[PDB]
């Protein structure tokens, strides 16, 4: 229920080529050797973790899984029908983004029944008076059909500046059992969306396999202003870094 | 100045004139530090008016000088010991400096002429003595030359004449260890390398300081002129001009301050080459520890090296004395 | 030669060697490169249209992949306000813009002064706010003939009460009773309880300060990433190996272009070096990488025997090989290659003398049908002693000599006010 | 041509510009006045050993063997005259240690 | 440098960086005058072994 991240979490702060040089910058970074939380979803006592957590200045999110059990997120202030909210979902056929006035349920989730197919989608009850939409082209994605140890890792970064939502991402294949590995890897720009709302909370939504209350977990860590020192290769990639205020 | 401050811009070049001729003085100051450097090396080595030749036949009584005399086979005609001091000091992009108007000039006296000056002092110190310093060289056999220097410290001649072989063997064995001492460690010449490290680490800060805003929109003259009209660009180019004209003066001031410490060392070397190498010194702890007998010079990159020979007692005993 | 008299500000020069300046090369022609696109931007759908929005809930639209030619508005549109921040109006025809957006709404007449960074009022506190580091332009014009009628128009509203202040580029479209006292409102209007939204009443006979206006705001970023909207300019071909001027998506400069080996990522367009300068770029019509290098480097010097003797001189180039010299101001077959550069106008010789003018690296020059010569400095005479093991020499006379020596002692004293 | 509120802005630039050229002069004078002191110390040391005595140090008070010296005065400096002894007319013989 | 020029202000501390590292050189110069002072007194008194 408590883990520390040694040197993980780094993204490109600009769009310009550079090689064989050391650079210094100040931004919102995740410090070194800091506390981090662990959330479980295992059915032997069954557990199903989707609590509501704060959103202070940013968020670093990480998930390790073998079968797809994490889909999207929902952001907002009061998560009710008196304000605007944001929704990012993956309904197994395409990516959907919507900014409406929803009335969310108490225990949102999705599910599959069989072979495997997508049947249930219980998130909201009504949406009204909203001015943003986008739907991605259809695709076919596998479901279940796997069991063993964790195989994939995915990392995300979220920010909210001047009515803008920025996301950085990167994916890496790993083999492990019951932790998050160690290493170095930088995150790259993904997308920038104009929304213009006040966000002070967020939540996660999962899926269940014709069950109630298979193995996966995710982490959460916040961001603070910091100054770092970065190093570049001859090719142009970042391979090492140092924190300028961790210790004397 | 113009290639470092402005570059290829003509608007910056035209605006520069308003500040006036402010760095012709900088160039005047910088040009007076090179003539001084050229004159420094001509007061230490150029002290002999005639180039003497090493005698072909070696009859010196039992002393072996073959390791501090020129070797014709080795290119450049350098002594064996001189070639170990040139492999222990290393002269360590230059394209970036050249593109901003920074250059380095070569010295007037090549490293091959400097070795022709220290091979004449050595040849004249062994066949004449101290008589070639003032006047004309007058020959004297070496064994009778050492008796003078023994009498010069209080001992008598028969002491030297009765222990010739032992003294020669001691000298040979003592001078045969410097080679092995210098062929192992490269940190011995630690003070000849600090000057190289400086004056080379201080020329990169100038280039690095070209990427700083001094209270302007950016630090590139091609991005302020691509978006603003002349009336607005003139306001923000003056800040860059005055910022960049300030970092060219600290460099000159520090160079002026630090070039006055090498002159004292050059004067000390010039004074020490005329009293320990062209004579015998009675001043205590000036040309070594002990009682001074003789000394030999050598040349190193950007410096000089001395070898001192001294006399040391040993094996004392107790007696009884009376004033009269 | 005439470049030193100006430098030292006099009509007379003396013997020595001087530094003058470096070697420069000038550009031959120009070049321009822009992305190729045909569609014209939507100048009609945006500016003059059917109906506009309200202040408290404004609108935003995205523009991309078009060519901006605003001269088409000269015929009809007549604007009363136009201001741009972070750019110059006369430079708008040569740039390319990225991440453009447009906003639209309708406000009163004398409330158009609050659309600017750092302002206070009822429109900049609860409805619409602007950042501090803005980059764009603001436009407004009078629309009394299209938004007023007898009996008033009651389809435009604005917020009147709020708990705190907005933040830049934020929106708020919520309606909820506002409690102005110590008694909870409880959802029903009454004493100390008001509806936050009011209405604008426009009539054709109102004063000049109570008439409708229309506003549009433009925002973009400049010279930092790939662009898709460009002005009305033309393209050119690609000349590679020679000093030329260039225009790459609004960037200007001069130098030499050549093919490189670096590999950019999809979201990159420019490169940089240790100092903040550009040395790599991607061609927008071929998707290739090129290099940029300056055109001038190398020093010079002048050797003269004094202006009171003759008018001939020699020139020394310190970064050239005379075997194949591509750079030379004028370049008489008197080419001599020393170890300190290239010498033009001096005659080589074989014998040696005592140095007169020190060129450097063991060479000297002196004026001597007179001409200039370049010999090798000599060290001195030569001698050889007769060392034998049983020989000695002793003097038989003496001499008396007198010499002099000079040493400065003091200086001059001064004061300033 | 300008009112005080506008004149101050453009007089401050002149003041700060003219206050910068009065400091380089002082710095350079301070730097260059430290060599005359070294020269005057050498002159004082040389007036006590070659003029008030006889020197055994080689090439300190001239070329040769020192006998005596005399001083003289010049504008902003001093001048020395040295007297020395020089051999001549050598010859060859034969030598033995004992 | 930062405690003498700005103080406790964070806006001043953030604005200072634009001028660049201009006083690391000042500290480099100041630190070379102390080793020399330490070495000065060891060549006058420490002459007996
Ligand atoms: O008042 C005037 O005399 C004309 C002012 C209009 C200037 C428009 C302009 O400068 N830009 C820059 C880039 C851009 C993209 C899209 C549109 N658009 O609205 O279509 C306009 C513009
Ligand atoms: C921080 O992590 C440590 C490590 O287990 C834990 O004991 C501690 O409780 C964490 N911090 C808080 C506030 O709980
Ligand atoms: C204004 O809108 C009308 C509506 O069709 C259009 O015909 C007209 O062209 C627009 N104005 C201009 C200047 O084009
Ligand atoms: C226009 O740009 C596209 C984008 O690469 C390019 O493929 C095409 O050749 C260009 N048109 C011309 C006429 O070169
Ligand atoms: C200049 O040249 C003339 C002509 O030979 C000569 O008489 C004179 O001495 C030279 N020097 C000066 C200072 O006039
Ligand atoms: C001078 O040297 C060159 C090169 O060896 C030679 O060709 C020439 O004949 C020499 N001059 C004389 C007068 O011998």
């Amino acid at each position: 229920a408590y883990t520390n991240s040694f040197t993980r979490g780094v993204y490109y702060p600009d769009k310009v080529f550079r090689s064989s040089v050391l650079h210094s910058t100040q931004d919102l970074f995740l410090p070194f050797f800091s506390n981090v939380t662990w959330f479980h979803a295992i059915h032997v006592t069954k557990r199903f973790d989707n609590p509501v957590l704060p959103f202070n200045d940013g968020v670093y999110f990480a998930s390790t899984e073998k079968s797809n059990i994490i889909r999207g997120w929902i952001f907002g202030t009061t998560l009710d029908s008196k304000t605007q909210s944001l929704l990012i979902v993956n309904n197994a056929t395409n990516v959907v983004i919507k900014v409406c006035e929803f009335q969310f349920c108490n225990d949102p989730f999705l599910g599959v029944y069989y072979s495997w197919m997508e049947s249930e989608f219980r998130v909201y009850s009504s949406a009204n008076n909203c001015t943003f939409e986008y739907v991605s082209q259809p695709f076919l994605m596998d479901l279940e059909g796997k069991q063993g140890n964790f195989k994939n890792l995915r990392e995300f970064v979220f920010k909210n500046i001047d009515g803008y939502f920025k996301i950085y991402s990167k994916h890496t294949p790993i083999n492990l059992v019951r932790d998050l590995p160690q290493g170095f890897s930088a995150l790259e720009p993904l997308v920038d969306l104009p929304i213009g709302i006040n966000i002070t909370r967020f939540q996660t939504l999962l899926a269940l396999h014709r069950s109630y209350l298979g193995a996966a977990a995710y982490y959460v860590g916040y961001l603070q202003p910091r100054t770092f020192l970065l190093k570049y290769n001859e090719n142009g990639t970042i391979t090492d870094a140092v924190d300028c205020a961790l210790d004397p | 100045c113009t290639m470092y401050i402005c570059g290829d811009s003509t608007e910056c070049s035209n605006l520069l004139l308003q500040y006036g001729s402010f760095c012709t003085q900088l160039n005047r100051a910088l040009t007076g530090i090179a003539v001084e450097q050229d004159k420094n090396t001509q007061e230490v080595f150029a002290q002999v008016k005639q180039i003497y030749k090493t005698p072909p036949i070696k009859d010196f009584g039992g002393f072996n000088f073959s390791q501090i005399l020129p070797d014709p086979s080795k290119p450049s005609k350098r002594s064996f010991i001189e070639d170990l001091l040139f492999n222990k000091v290393t002269l360590a992009l230059i394209c970036a400096q050249k593109f901003n108007g920074l250059t380095v000039l070569p010295p007037l006296l090549t490293d091959e002429m400097i070795a022709q000056y220290t091979s004449a002092l050595l040849a004249g110190t062994i066949t004449s003595g101290w008589t070639f310093g003032a006047g004309a060289a007058l020959q004297i056999p070496f064994a009778m030359q050492m008796a003078y220097r023994f009498n010069g410290i209080g001992v008598t001649q028969n002491v030297l004449y009765e222990n010739q072989k032992l003294i020669a063997n001691q000298f040979n064995s003592a001078i045969g260890k410097i080679q092995d001492s210098l062929s192992s460690t490269a940190s011995a010449l630690g003070k000849l390398q600090d000057v190289v490290n400086q004056n080379a680490q201080a020329l990169n800060t100038l280039v690095k300081q070209l990427s700083s805003n001094f209270g302007a929109i950016s630090s590139v003259l091609n991005d302020i002129l691509s978006r603003l009209d002349p009336p607005e660009a003139e306001v923000q180019i003056d800040r860059l001009i005055t910022g960049r004209l300030q970092s060219l003066q600290t460099y000159v001031t520090q160079q002026l301050i630090r070039a006055a410490e090498i002159r004292a060392s050059a004067n000390l070397a010039a004074t020490k080459m005329s009293e320990c190498v062209l004579g015998q010194s009675k001043r205590v702890d000036f040309c070594g520890k002990g009682y001074h007998l003789m000394s030999f010079p050598q040349s190193a990159p950007h410096g000089v090296v001395f070898l001192h020979v001294t006399y040391v007692p040993a094996q004392e005993k107790n007696f009884t004395t009376a004033p009269a | 030669l005439s470049e030193t008299k100006c430098t030292l500000k006099s009509f007379t020069v003396e013997k020595g060697i001087y530094q003058t300046s470096n070697f420069r090369v000038q550009p031959t022609e120009s070049i321009v490169r822009f992305p190729n696109i045909t569609n014209l931007c939507p100048f009609g759908e945006v500016f003059n249209a059917t109906r506009f929005a309200s202040v408290y809930a404004w609108n935003r639209k995205r523009i991309s992949n078009c060519v901006a030619d605003y001269s088409v508005l000269y015929n009809s549109a007549s604007f009363s306000t136009f201001k741009c921040y972070g750019v110059s109006p006369t430079k708008l025809n040569d740039l390319c813009f990225t991440n453009v957006y447009a906003d639209s709404f309708v406000i009163r007449g004398d409330e158009v002064r609050q659309i600017a960074p750092g302002q206070t009022g009822k429109i900049a506190d609860y409805n619409y706010k602007l950042p501090d580091d803005f980059t764009g332009c603001v436009i407004a014009w009078n629309s009394n003939n299209l938004d007023s009628k007898v009996g008033g128009n009651y389809n435009y509203l604005y917020r009147l009460f709020r708990k705190s202040n907005l933040k830049p580029f934020e929106r708020d479209i919520s309606t909820e009773i506002y409690q102005a006292g110590s008694t909870p409102c409880n959802g029903v209007e009454g004493f100390n309880c008001y509806f936050p939204l009011q209405s604008y009443g426009f009539q054709p006979t109102n004063g000049v300060g109570y008439q409708p206006y229309r506003v549009v705001v433009l925002s973009f970023e400049l010279l930092h990433a790939p662009a898709t909207v460009c002005g009305p300019k033309k393209s050119t071909n690609l000349v590679k190996n020679k000093c030329v001027n260039f225009n790459f998506n609004g960037l200007t400069g001069t130098g030499v272009l050549t093919e490189s080996n670096k590999k950019f990522l999809p979201f990159q367009q420019f490169g940089r070096d240790i100092a903040d300068t550009t040395d790599a770029v991607r061609d927008p019509q071929t998707l290739e990488i090129l290099d940029i290098t300056p055109c001038s480097f190398g020093g010079v010097s002048v050797i003269t025997p004094g202006t009171n003797t003759s008018n001939q001189v020699a020139v020394l180039y310190q970064d050239v090989n005379c075997t194949e010299v591509p750079v030379a101001i004028h370049a008489g077959s008197n080419v001599f290659q020393t170890r300190a550069g290239c010498l033009i106008g001096a005659e080589h010789v074989n014998n040696s003398y005592e140095c007169d003018i020190p060129i450097g690296a063991g060479i000297c020059a002196s004026y001597q049908s007179q001409s200039i010569i370049a010999y090798t400095m000599s060290l001195g005479a030569e001698n050889s002693v007769a060392y034998s093991n049983n020989s000695i020499a002793i003097p038989t006379n003496f001499t008396i000599s007198v010499t002099t020596e000079i040493l400065p002692v003091s200086m001059t004293k001064t004061s300033v006010d």
